[PDB]
């Protein structure tokens, strides 16, 4: 619907460097869990999946 | 009290420190449901930039001079673009201002810059950064 | 309920709301309090300020009411300075709450003070004529007229 008007605010982490535009830059990981089961095309820390061992988050 | 130290200090003498602020610590506050945070049946503290995320949150979120209880300097005009009340420019001009002159109040904050500013349907996004001394 | 209206609109949570009542509760009663203090300084609103009275007018009582101790102290405040015919009615009537009519015998050195009973008791009837004789010329004869 449409509802009062607000502010809205997001923080964000302070990154100095940019991420790179070329073809390369796409690193393949292979790594053994047994929750996921599934392909994940990560472009930031914010879209991990969760549920996933820390040791492989890390 | 003896010493003159203004054409220069004696070499001897030692100074007594050196200026610096103390760690910024504040209350822990939740954004989504805008409440303090109880940890162990007692109010949690945080410290450096989480306690700034905090303070940050709380200045933006308050209007200028709607509360008798504040001064003249603390809150933010953001309130008077609400309708396009001036043209665009003028608004994306006037935001950058207000955000600037109202977030430089803390002694914390070094500088802040408001970079990126978009028009879409009636909602105004911009980006801004904030640095501090940690 | 009235300290939460100077704040902004993200401090509507409970804990704010609490702490804010307290603080309402406490100010209510310190309100209170001064308005009591500031009654207390009127002799007819004088509840356990008239003490002070006394101290200042130098009078010793043992404790009997409200109302003849503010009696007490009129009638001590009323008959200080001049002595006429309406000094003594403004007593009789601090006394006897109500309105007094004086007759005077200059031949037979006698006065009554005539005055509607109705209301008056024999204690505080009593305490009035003690008044009146030590206040009254030492040759005159002083008789009471209650009227029912």
């Amino acid at each position: 619907a449409i509802g009062l008007p607000s502010i809205n605010i997001s923080f964000k982490e302070l990154a100095t460097t940019v991420k790179e535009r070329s073809a390369r830059g796409i690193i393949a990981m292979v790594l053994k869990d047994a929750k996921a089961l599934g392909l994940n095309e990560i472009h930031e820390k914010e879209d991990i999946p969760v549920d996933l061992s820390a040791e492989n988050k890390e | 009290s003896t010493i003159f130290p203004f054409i220069g200090v004696p070499e001897d003498y030692i100074l007594p420190k050196t200026e610096e602020l103390p760690i910024f610590r504040e209350v822990a506050w939740d954004f989504e449901k805008d409440e303090p945070i109880l940890e162990k049946g007692d109010f949690k503290i945080i410290e450096k930039k989480e306690a700034l995320k905090v303070w940050i949150y709380k200045c933006i979120k308050t209007n200028r001079y709607e509360h008798e209880i504040y001064s003249l300097e603390y809150g933010t005009e953001l309130s008077e673009l609400i309708g396009q009340k001036y043209t665009k420019g003028l608004t994306e001009s006037e935001a950058s201002r207000f955000i600037k002159e109202a977030l430089l109040i803390n002694p914390y904050i070094l500088e802040v810059n408001v970079k990126s500013a978009n028009f879409n349907r009636d909602i105004l996004s911009a980006n801004v950064k904030v640095s501090t001394i940690y | 309920m009235k300290l939460i209206d100077k704040l902004p609109s993200f401090d509507r949570n409970y804990i704010v709301e609490e702490i804010q009542g307290a603080y309402d509760t406490e100010l209510n009663i310190l309100k209170e309090d001064i308005d009591d203090t500031f009654n207390q300084l009127f002799v007819d609103t004088a509840t356990w300020g008239l003490d002070m009275w006394e101290d200042i007018l130098c009078i010793e009582k043992k404790e009997l009411d409200f109302d003849t101790r503010r009696s007490n102290i009129k009638a001590k405040m009323r008959s200080r300075g001049t002595s006429t015919i309406e000094v003594i009615k403004s007593i009789c009537e601090a006394y006897t709450k109500s309105e007094t009519d004086i007759k005077v015998y200059s031949d037979e050195f006698t006065f009554v003070l005539s005055f509607i009973a109705n209301n008056c008791d024999y204690k505080t009837l009593l305490d009035c004529s003690d008044m009146i004789e030590r206040v009254k010329p030492a040759h005159l004869l002083h008789y009471l007229e209650p009227i029912i």
